[PDB]
């Protein structure tokens, strides 16, 4: 009696093809999945990364830590001071925190800004410092993608040709002035039958600061403006003009009214506008309508040195309090920035403005000891190479790749029968 | 008709693998039984798909360093970027397939051996999974004791 | 010397699978006949070769997305690409080619039982593709029954 | 006896290596070969793409589909009217056609422009139309590559503060004027007692047009061009001048006598240069020797949100009529572009100049449902990812690969004989 | 336990491939030898692991064109450059292996046939390695002469 | 009796898993390993690639193979004379060597430079050569790292408006002057009762230089510096200046005081800065202050058709001479660039100053037919994809990997027996 054993299958069983035979069974189990994304920030390395931020990531603070977004062990790897900001530390405006902030990391968290929001109420002439914050920001985080390091400075090397000039004061800037720009006046210019003569200045982007290289700085050339010709020749003459040339003579910025048009809103009277250019190091020069003149005298020293994409975090106050998106629509209208947003408002612990709990489960990630990847749409660990939908640029590290999933591959189980030949 | 080949069934009808009996007093008409106990096969079953996982713990290891700094995605780069990913994927399945199809099929040939040296050369070699008992020099608790069934 | 070696042949000689046989009265000189009809191979081998394709559409169908904006090629870049390509499908090819090697001579093994449990256990598994018949109990269209030749 | 089944093989037998075993056969087949390619124009993705175009892609036509060199199917994914070309409704030279082109599109297909040879004849002091032509129709060129839509804006925000002045015409430019630039005079500068006031002019290019937005603008700063001083002299007095700069001053096209030489070609009086450069939205300035004043008045609105590379198409006339290549090496010399070219002339079925059989042959892959790639020697569908030759860019999509064909790998057939072990 | 399983063992003892024995007058309590001079075997190890470098020697052949024209070095960049050969290279280990662990095993395979057919069909296979020879009509120099041991 | 083969392994064998079943053994071979590398210069392609030299690359030179670094095989692919140098034949110094220089190739050696160093004791009125050189050589390699050819253009289209001027010489430019820039005077120009008028000249960057074609051109745009208005008044009127715009009339380079300061080193007189622009072809516009003017009269001549990364090579004398590592700096700056440095002096072999071992082991790698990649690290052969260590950029070629020795897979060797199945 001829005794086998017969392989045997259904319309329940399946086949599959392997590179050496193949194979039978009614279930699969899929080779792999998705991997999780979490919403916020957080780093892939955690000792080359630095924070820059404010009393939200002040330890020092005397209430620490429901004043704190953060833990500790991370508020650690903050450069912050309660109440400053970037901004600020740029100008120094009367009566505010003047933190010099100055860290190193590849991976950069800035979380700062709301200490200048128009709730400042800081006027100093101020034309629209919303605006001047954005184009303020933008040139920092354009600068802060490609640098490793970077360090407020401080003073800047300075000198006016005119030596009767003084300097500046205003009741709308506290009965002082900026920390920058410098403000220089001649007391003699009289529109009415003196108009003085014109003032040079130069100054100095140093090479680097202290153990900080600059290959690239962040500065203000500030000018003013004025409704017209006839609002200005109340002051001064002709046109105004205030120029910036390097050391070669090439014009950077400035306002020289003499080849374009006015434009100070309607009985604005005098405004300053302060856009941010991107320096190399080097002396420029300064020429100005003789009674007046502006000099800048801080910047931000980056080197060139290399740096991941940035998470710029957003910096409001609650709802009661007048805040601004400038930080917001800097980091999105600028290159390898990250924002990263609240879906509430700010909600604090132990201020109404400080310990959101939204925020701190945002800023968790900064955090752990394994994130992998930190796209524009939060934040992955290595679980798989694929994720449900894209990770959203700016990205970097081992960023996972959106597949859909009826294309991932799966493994037999259950029940499993072999194949081989023709069988015939 | 035994271990290199499958067939089929219809309606209801479980599939697996059996027990079956050929001939007899010239010529049978065949009689299957309903399955041994065969309990070796679902430990080594419940060990292989066990071990796969080496290969899927280093198809899941790897994922490439990548940098854009730009806020628009790259949609077909993401994609083509996918499908090379799912592409190489495809084969590494293809693969523990015939590592399971043959290691698997070569363990039902580390089964059908110890059929084969137990009542010995009593069975006769039909191959694998098939043999040749004569009912002249081995009976029914003979056949009990061996087949296990 | 019978399935899983392959030997050669000099001027002319046609050459595959035929038909041979050994000794007799002590002692013998060999005798190798021309073929049998063999034709369950031919449909299997034309099987298999159809079957590559699977495979081959896969391969066909991965062309990564590209965009270069630039007038003039990037020629080693180009060629770095197409050398990549070309090196991964060596591999495929490695792959097909063993899918068959394993599978034909998987059905090799897949018509040498065929012939193992026609006329059996007269045949006496000498392994595959070789068996042992004496001439006392089978005999001459007892060996056309079985062998096709 | 003994009886076995004995594998051989003979000097016309060649084994192949697997892994996994080898095998032996005397002949093989190819696994791929080479995608053939077609030349001409294609699309790779028919519902995201889009072609401006003329009376050779005009339905309307009272003679279509004789005056045409696509199917209907394909005029439909057109915005052409018969006599239409971008650089015409750049300028609306009088009594021409001024269709306003807009689209949206990534794979953008250009097909017109022949509506402005040297054949139209037109004047209006030209100093080089194709000229003129060749610089415009690049900036287009270089600003679709990176933009999804495009729209003809027709007419632009703009005020003189000359209020005495007046507008231009010309018996050369058919007793009127462009439409764009636009041409302001005053009667009364006289060179010879009078010599006026310079007129100050300002214009708009805004950041959208109706659905369309506007990153990204294609205009002309148009200057006039004397043989030298003294030649102007006789209308002007000093230099002649005319300037542009930006809402902070810095300056970007022009021609200012006063720091660089004349250069009129003799005797040729005075004519006209239109180089095309790009600029952003926003208010641009302008100052001119006082008689005369020249103003932008069209523009080319486009988005930075992406496109494919394009694909320009030969648009010259019949041997009969005088054409030009200008858009040809406005192609060629702008990145991300493609040039469509016929290697014969072009064969009318309507008129001689409307209908050619290489052209709809050229155009037919527009088409196909089924195109993959598209390069500047023509365009594949997906059978294999090689090419007997390279696929030469500017190209995008799946594009395949040159390899030698004695690369290629093969595959057994014919007779074939397994192996495995070293048999020994 | 013969041939598609290996033993192991402790302290001192050599390992390999050996020669052993069963029962006797019933029942036996085993009998291991001390190795053939297997040297059928040593000449194919040594034919083997040389084959491999064709595939080796692939590998080694292709290295992609790049072009930086940057002062500092891409790190990331180029680990995961090199992470992603690395990768590729673990697959074809894995596939020499197999490439030689089957053709290894096909030519233990290619050995003990020589075994099961110059005795024969005394040898009665019981399947590969392992065989059934009575003591009643094969002996001790008929036992010397086929196994070599 | 069951006769059987039994398998088995000791404490000192182990497993290998395939796919296809696994392996045991106690030894592994490692199935690949690093690639070795040699420090210096070398090329991938011997038939397209151009040196261009001095002395030490002459085979003219009386006195090689002892006055060379390199084999005659491979100084006949250099483009030397002794005594030359990229420089000089910039400005051709009274009574230096004035060496055409014109090669093309891609790959690209640069071994010279030395015959212009502090020893060449150049005066005529040099600021800083050293500067000068290093801005000199930089625009160099940073257009030839994008170029095919390079030819010296040793004479450039010129023209002076004034008439009555007459051309330079100096005690401290061995009484005559530069071949380049051209220097021109006027005599009557008396600052105490005559200051004359402004010169003007222009200058035409040619398309094209015999079989070289012309996209870039690397010249000086050369002013003066004095140490300030007092200083220069002793000569001129008012501010100096000297400018160069373009066709359109946009400003390059120069320098014009009556927008910047002076700069002058205190009592160092007159000086000239001659920094390096890389301009297009085309006409060029100068204005300078009546007295003097100055001209451009060489360049060297580009192709953006395409280059390796270049390799340049230390060029400096031996230790009893004044040196300088103004190329090094120059390579180190520059994009694409590669410097090749010996660790020990120069050490001649016929002279002090020519042959040294050091450097003929360098540069002895082109060389060879067989140099796969090119890194600043040296260069490497094609054993294997990898390195012990990083292959540091620029580089180019079948480049090399960095991996861990212990990420390198191995394979089985010694006594090995397979497995297959759970054996149970
Ligand atoms: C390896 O070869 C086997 C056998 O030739 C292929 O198996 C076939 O797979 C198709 C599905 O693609 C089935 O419809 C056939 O019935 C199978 N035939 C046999 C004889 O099994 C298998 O496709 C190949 N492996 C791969 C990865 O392509
Ligand atoms: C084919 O056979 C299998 C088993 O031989 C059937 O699977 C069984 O399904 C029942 C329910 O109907 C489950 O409770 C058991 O767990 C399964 N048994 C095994 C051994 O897996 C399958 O349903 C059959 N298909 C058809 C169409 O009859
Ligand atoms: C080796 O053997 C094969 C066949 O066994 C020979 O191939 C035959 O060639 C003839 C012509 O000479 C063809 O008409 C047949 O179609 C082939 N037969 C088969 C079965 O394929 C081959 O020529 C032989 N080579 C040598 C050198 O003798
Ligand atoms: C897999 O292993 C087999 C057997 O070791 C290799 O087959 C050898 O291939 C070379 C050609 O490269 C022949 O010259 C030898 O005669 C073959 N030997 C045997 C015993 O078949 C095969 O190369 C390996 N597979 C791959 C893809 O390299
Ligand atoms: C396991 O067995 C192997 C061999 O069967 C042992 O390897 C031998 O080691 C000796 C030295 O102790 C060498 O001189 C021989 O060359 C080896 N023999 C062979 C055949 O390779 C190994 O030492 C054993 N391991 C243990 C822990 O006993
Ligand atoms: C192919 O399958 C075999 C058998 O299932 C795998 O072998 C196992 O490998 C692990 C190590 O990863 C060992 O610890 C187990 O003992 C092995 N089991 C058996 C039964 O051999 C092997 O891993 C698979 N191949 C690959 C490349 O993963
Ligand atoms: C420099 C300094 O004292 N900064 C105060 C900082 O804003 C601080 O966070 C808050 O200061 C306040 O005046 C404020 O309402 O802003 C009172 C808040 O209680 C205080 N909050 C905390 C958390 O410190
Ligand atoms: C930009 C400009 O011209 N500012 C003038 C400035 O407002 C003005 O001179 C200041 O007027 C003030 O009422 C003020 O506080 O603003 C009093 C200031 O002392 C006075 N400052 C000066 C420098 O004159
Ligand atoms: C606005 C308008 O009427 N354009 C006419 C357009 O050129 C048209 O294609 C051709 O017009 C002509 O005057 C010409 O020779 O150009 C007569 C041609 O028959 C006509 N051809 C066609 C196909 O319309
Ligand atoms: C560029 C320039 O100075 N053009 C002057 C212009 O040719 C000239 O004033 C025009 O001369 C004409 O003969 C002509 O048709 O060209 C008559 C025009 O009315 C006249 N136009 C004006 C604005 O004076
Ligand atoms: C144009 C010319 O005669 N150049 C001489 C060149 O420097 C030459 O290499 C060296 O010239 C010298 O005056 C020198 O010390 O520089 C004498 C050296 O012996 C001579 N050396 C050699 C190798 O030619
Ligand atoms: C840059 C500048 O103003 N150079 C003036 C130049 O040194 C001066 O005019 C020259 O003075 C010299 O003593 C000299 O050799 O330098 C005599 C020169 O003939 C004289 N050259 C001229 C052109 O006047
Ligand atoms: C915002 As805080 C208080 O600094
Ligand atoms: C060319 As049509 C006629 O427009
Ligand atoms: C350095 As040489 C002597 O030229």
């Amino acid at each position: 009696e001829l005794i086998c054993i017969v392989q045997r299958v259904n319309e329940s069983f399946s086949l599959h093809s392997g590179f050496g035979g193949n194979v039978y069974s009614m279930k699969t189990e899929p080779m792999t999945g998705f991997t999780n994304v979490t919403k916020g920030a957080s780093v892939i390395n955690q000792k080359d990364w630095i924070g820059f931020g404010d009393s939200r990531t002040d330890l020092t603070n005397d209430q620490f830590p429901a004043s704190s977004d953060v833990p500790l062990a991370v508020a650690k790897k903050f450069r912050s001071l309660s109440g400053a900001s970037l901004m600020l530390s740029a100008f120094g405006p009367p009566g505010k925190v003047d933190y010099l902030y100055q860290g190193c990391g590849k991976e950069k968290v800035f979380y700062e800004g709301v200490n200048w929001s128009p709730e400042a109420g800081i006027d100093c002439f101020g034309s629209n410092w919303t605006q001047t914050k954005k184009d303020f920001y933008s040139r920092i985080y354009e600068a802060a993608r490609s640098s490793t390091c970077m360090t407020l400075v401080n003073s800047l090397d300075t000198k006016i040709s005119s030596t009767t000039a003084t300097a500046g004061t205003a009741s709308s800037c506290s009965s002082s002035w900026m920390k920058s720009p410098l403000w220089y006046a001649e007391s003699s210019v009289n529109p009415p039958q003196v108009c003085g003569t014109e003032q040079s200045a130069t100054f100095t982007l140093p090479t680097s600061f202290g153990i900080y290289k600059c290959n690239k700085h962040v500065v203000q050339l500030c000018y003013f403006v004025y409704e017209n010709k006839a609002k200005f020749n109340t002051f001064g003459c002709g046109d105004y003009y205030q120029n910036y040339y390097d050391g070669n003579g090439n014009l950077i910025g400035g306002m020289d009214n003499r080849v374009a048009a006015y434009r100070g809103i309607a009985n604005a009277g005098v405004k300053i506008e302060c856009p941010s250019k991107i320096l190399n190091p080097g002396t420029y020069s300064i020429k100005s309508t003789p009674r007046f003149l502006l000099v800048p005298k801080r910047s931000y020293c980056f080197d060139t040195d290399g740096g991941y994409p940035i998470q710029v975090v957003q910096s409001e106050w609650s709802a009661s309090r007048r805040s601004d998106n400038a930080t917001e629509e800097a980091c999105l209208q600028t290159e390898g920035c990250i924002f990263i947003k609240k879906t509430t408002p700010y909600v604090g612990e132990a201020d109404d403005n400080h310990g959101d709990i939204e925020m701190r489960q945002l800023l968790s990630g900064l955090g752990n000891n394994d994130t992998v990847c930190v796209s524009q749409s939060g934040y992955t660990k290595g679980e798989t190479p694929f994720v449900k939908d894209y990770l959203s640029p700016p990205k970097y590290g081992r960023c996972q790749l959106k597949t859909d999933s009826g294309r991932i591959p799966t493994l037999p189980s259950g029940l499993i029968i072999p194949q081989a030949g023709t069988d015939s | 008709f035994g271990l290199l080949f499958v067939g089929f069934v219809a309606g209801g009808v479980a599939g697996g693998y059996f027990w079956g009996r050929s001939n007899g007093g010239g010529g049978g008409a065949s009689v299957s039984s309903t399955q041994a106990g065969f309990d070796k096969i679902g430990k080594d079953i419940q060990q292989l798909r066990n071990d796969t996982n080496a290969a899927i713990e280093g198809f899941n290891g790897r994922i490439a360093h990548d940098e854009q700094a730009i806020k628009n995605l790259a949609k077909e780069i993401e994609d083509a970027r996918a499908e090379a990913l799912v592409g190489e994927l495809g084969i590494i399945r293809s693969l523990i397939v015939a590592n399971i199809s043959m290691n698997l099929k070569e363990s039902l040939y580390e089964l059908a051996n110890q059929i084969t040296k137990r009542g010995g050369g009593i069975a006769q070699e039909a191959g694998p999974g098939c043999w040749y008992v004569d009912s002249e020099n081995c009976d029914a608790s003979c056949k009990e004791y061996i087949f296990n069934f």
